[PDB]
RNA sequence: CAGAAUUCCGUGAAUCAUCGAAUCUUUGAACGCACAUUGCGCCUUUGGGUUCUACCAAAGGCAUGCCUGUUUGAGUGUCAUU
RNA sequence: GGACAUGGGUUAGUCGAUCCUAAGAGAUAGGGAAGCUCCGUAUGAAAGGCACGAUUUUUCGUGCCUAUCGAAAGGG
RNA sequence: UUGACCUCAAAUCAGGUAGGACUACGCGCUGAACUUAAGCAUAUCAAUAAGCGCAGGAAAAGAAAAUAACCAUGAUUCCCUCAGUAACGGCGAGUGAAGCGGGAAAAGCUCAAAUUUGAAAUCUGGCAACAUUUCUUUUGUUGUCCGAGUUGUAAUUUCAA
């Protein structure tokens, strides 16, 4: 019987946590993340998924190195020691 | 290996196929005695080396 | 409070043993923190942690400067000692090989350069 | 279950630590907009889904 | 000069000499890999014309590409829509097999810039092309004022962007009324932009 | 003269890496030393009872410390020879080590000398 | 841990035969003997030769793996290769 | 909130600004092989201890394609020497 | 009170994982494909070892013949 | 038997390089249907959305195998104009450029095809010196050995000659 009975037998995870995006979207049997496409080289990114794109694009994380480059550019990529 | 087979089977195609005369004329070369005589003359006129 | 310049005028062995002593003091202070410590000791924890950072920084500067001296005037130097501006800049043509010209172009510019001129009213 | 993986242990350990009430001294700071934890979680109501 | 004699011989493609050389060489190229390096150009005169120099940093790769048109990868040949889009077999690809040759050779040697390419041989199943490649990371290339231009990053994958000679042809890049619709997007975007100025 | 129908590729000389420079200017200091192994002892009531009964110290230990590195760190930090080490990862994700000291030493004096009682 | 495989440590680990030393150093026998004469490297027989040499008891010469390791970083071997190139 | 202080005859407070020296855990194009396994290996050097043929630890390494060169080869490919 | 708040709590050479292979997934070789990738798994691959010798014209001769992942109920 | 050369391999070989992300704008590839036609199949939507590959601060294009038919103009790009025009269309719905003219900006050139032949004059790399610096991080010059190269690297010439 579909419905309340069938829901009882749901105790086997089909997806687990991804090692690249940390989301519970890694299909265990396919060995592929439904979110980012891991273990492919490229990231899963579709132009019809504009909202999905902005949820995880650049700037949504720490941006640690790109902030460093921005500060270094604004002074001209200088090296050495100030007097 | 494949490169060895390719060398040897290439030699066989040149032996089997009908070679045009412009290419087949290169299969008849200078004789041994004349070749040695020619190279004896040439070695007297080798060009100067980089050091010289 | 350890002063970084006073650190700079010490030896590597002296810095190493001071680092070990500072680590021992930090360990004892953390023991106080778990056993119940006073505000003075908890305030000394941060100062000890910063002193260890200063010791480790001074050691690193000496090690990297020694590496720079050893690799000075060498064709190949360690990657961390090389420039790191941007990946694209590193791949770019250098000004020397950007200014390379053929003998044809050198003669043309030698004999017919852009003259400075002006017009009368 | 009793049979775990270390990654799950780590995920549960963080999630257990994040499920705690606010320190009281936080609320006394000037300009504080925090009054209670917006991210509380009960083991029956909302699941981790990890 | 031997290059004049080589050029005229390459023009006489139905001669018994060139037929024999085409047959023997096409057999050998088919026994080797689909993308295999050429130690030296097979048509040294043709390579020199296209920009090849016999010095360090110049590389030549031979490749064979399958002949014929393009069949849609649609499953079981089933299209969905109006019958004007229903054909699947007699379709054709908009880039020449020479352009496909450069793409695959360029992808194979991802550290080299595709200078140019030339047809060397063909049969019923394959066309054989030789792709000339330049090393932008070689000092012999970077110190050469004649070929420095390809070292600049604007020349990354000229073959992929259709900036080669056969690539410009495939895009219809030319001068005059016969090449009016090209570049397609730039021309189309100019004619379909609605210019609404201020005082109108 | 070949007596085998297979052609195996010949062995060639394989020179070992002799780099013209070091990829790293300076080798990193040992990133897991004795002080980073031992964070602080645990002083709960259960820990105290283990001190007084099993002659076992209880330490908050770094995650990547194994039983070997815990033993050397304890020996170097405290000059006491452990006879056994038992570790667990606590539900909060921190390693806890039960360091059973030798019969010649008592954990009580070691605890007082550390000062965490 | 696991059942450690027999022959992974002890005599079978510290003793190395002459042929295995040749493979280890990538030297010819003539080059290996020259290095052994120039340096101080002589055969060292084990107490349990059968255990050291897999299971066989055929006469083989044993060298310390430590000695063969030390010969890896000897500049004379490079000079032998450079002379062969010359 | 505690706490110190910097005297105020300064090399110096600060959740300050600025930033050219460093650090930068586990990852990820992710690179020794893997990975719902803190899983499985290998190479070089070094060190440790009541224990030294054992065990352990540390540091530096080992992905694929391609280019220039180097070294070592292969071939009833072309030939001389003989 | 399985609620709420503060603390405490899970110790292994021997129990599991780890190791093995199953159905099956799956890189490499190669071939397709505009491509994303597809097919492929000892295939049209130079796919790796082992022992002898006063040391061999002090430039090495002579013999001898298959990744990986996949089981906390299988094997151990 | 030694060697030479060609071809093909191997190395944790010496030194390099490619991937991935962003993708508003840029270069391609591939490619619809809703919709309009008061139905609908050509048409339209549309050389569009989605899919794929590849760049830069712009990209592309660019010094005529170009217009014109004049008293001729003179690389490309963009703007206004040509012009909703010529033309294309179940000549139906609908679609649709270019020359000239005005302006913004302007900049030209490089090879292959030639015997240096009284002299490969060319180039990479190692090593050793000096030198220079957004910079002990950068960039070189000189010397000298190995090599690449005559199946062609320099100088010389590019149709305007
Ligand atoms: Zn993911």
């Amino acid at each position: 019987t579909k419905g309340t009975q069938s829901f009882g037998m749901r105790h086997n995870k089909s997806h687990t946590i991804c090692r690249r995006c940390g989301k519970r979207s890694f299909h265990i049997q396919k060995s592929t993340c439904a979110c980012c496409g891991y273990p492919a080289a490229k990231t899963r990114s579709y132009n019809w998924g504009a909202k999905a794109k902005r949820r995880r694009t650049t700037g949504t994380g720490r941006m640690s190195y790109l902030k460093k480059v921005h500060r270094s550019f604004k002074n001209g990529f200088r090296s050495g020691k100030p007097a | 290996p494949e490169y060895i087979r390719l060398q040897r089977r290439r030699k066989i195609l040149n032996l089997r196929l009908k070679v045009p005369p412009a290419i087949a004329q290169f299969q008849k070369t200078l004789d041994k005695n004349t070749a040695t005589q020619v190279f004896k003359l040439l070695n007297k006129y080798r060009p100067e080396t980089a050091a010289e | 409070a350890l002063k970084t310049f006073e650190l700079r005028k010490q030896s590597q062995e002296n810095l190493a043993e001071q680092l070990q002593e500072l680590r021992q003091e930090l360990a004892s202070l953390r023991v106080q923190k778990i056993a119940g410590g006073s505000g003075s000791k908890l305030s000394k924890i941060k100062t000890t942690r910063k002193d260890i950072a200063r010791i480790l920084t001074v050691i690193n500067e000496s090690n990297r400067l020694a590496a720079r001296e050893a690799y000075k005037n060498k064709k190949y130097i360690p990657l961390d000692l090389r420039q790191k501006k941007t990946r694209a800049i590193r791949r770019a043509l250098t000004p020397y090989e950007q200014s390379r010209k053929t003998l044809k172009q050198i003669k043309k510019e030698r004999y017919f350069p852009l003259r400075k001129y002006a017009l009368k009213a | 279950p009793s049979h775990k993986s270390f990654r799950t242990k780590q995920k549960l350990a963080k999630a257990a630590r994040q499920n705690r009430p606010i320190p009281q001294w936080i609320r006394l700071r000037t300009g504080n907009t925090v009054h209670y934890n917006m991210k509380r979680r009960h083991w029956r109501r909302t699941k981790l889904n990890i | 000069g031997a290059y004049k004699y080589l050029e005229e011989l390459a023009k006489k493609k139905q001669s018994d000499v060139n037929l024999f050389l085409s047959r023997v060489r096409a057999w050998e190229y088919r026994q080797m890999n689909v993308i295999h390096r050429a130690s030296r150009p097979s048509r040294p005169d043709k390579a020199r014309r296209l920009g090849y120099k016999a010095k360090q940093g110049y590389v030549i790769y031979r490749i064979r590409v399958r002949r014929g048109g393009r069949k849609r990868p649609v499953p079981k040949g089933q299209t969905y829509g109006k019958p004007v889009h229903q054909g699947v077999n007699h379709l054709k690809y908009q880039r020449s097999a020479r352009c496909t040759a450069e793409e695959r050779v360029g992808r194979y040697c991802s550290n080299l810039r595709v200078l140019n390419s030339y047809w060397v041989n063909q049969d019923a199943t394959y066309k054989f092309f030789e792709v000339i490649l330049v090393d932008p990371s070689h000092k012999a290339i970077r110190r050469d004022p004649r070929i420095n231009w390809i070292v600049n990053p604007v020349h990354k994958h000229r073959e992929s962007r259709g900036l080669t000679s056969i690539g410009k042809k495939s895009r219809g890049i030319g001068k005059g009324h016969r090449f009016n619709n090209s570049p397609q997007h730039a021309t189309w975007l100019r004619h379909n932009t609605l210019s609404l100025r201020r005082y109108r | 003269v070949r007596t085998s129908t297979t052609f195996r590729r010949p062995k060639t000389l394989q020179l070992s890496r002799k780099p013209k420079y070091a990829r790293k200017s300076v080798a990193h200091a040992p990133r897991l030393d004795e002080y980073k192994i031992i964070v602080n002892p645990i002083n709960s009531e259960s820990a105290m009872k283990k001190i007084e009964d099993d002659n076992t110290l209880v330490f908050h230990v770094h995650l990547k410390a194994n039983k070997f590195t815990i033993k050397e760190a304890v020996r170097k930090l405290y000059s006491v020879e452990p006879v056994k080490i038992n570790t667990l990862i606590r539900p909060n994700g921190t390693k806890k080590a039960f360091v059973k000291l030798s019969a010649d030493a008592d954990a009580l004096d070691v605890a007082n000398r550390i000062g965490f009682l | 841990a696991r059942v450690k495989q027999k022959g992974k440590a002890g005599a079978a680990r510290i003793y190395i035969t002459r042929n295995q030393a040749l493979k280890k150093l990538q030297l010819t026998l003539a080059d290996f003997r020259r290095i052994c004469i120039l340096k101080g490297v002589y055969p060292r027989e084990p107490k349990n030769k059968k255990k050291a040499n897999k299971g066989s008891t055929a006469p083989v010469t044993f060298y310390y793996t430590k000695d063969i390791q030390y010969l890896l970083h000897e500049p004379i071997v490079q000079k032998f290769r450079e002379y062969k190139v010359f």
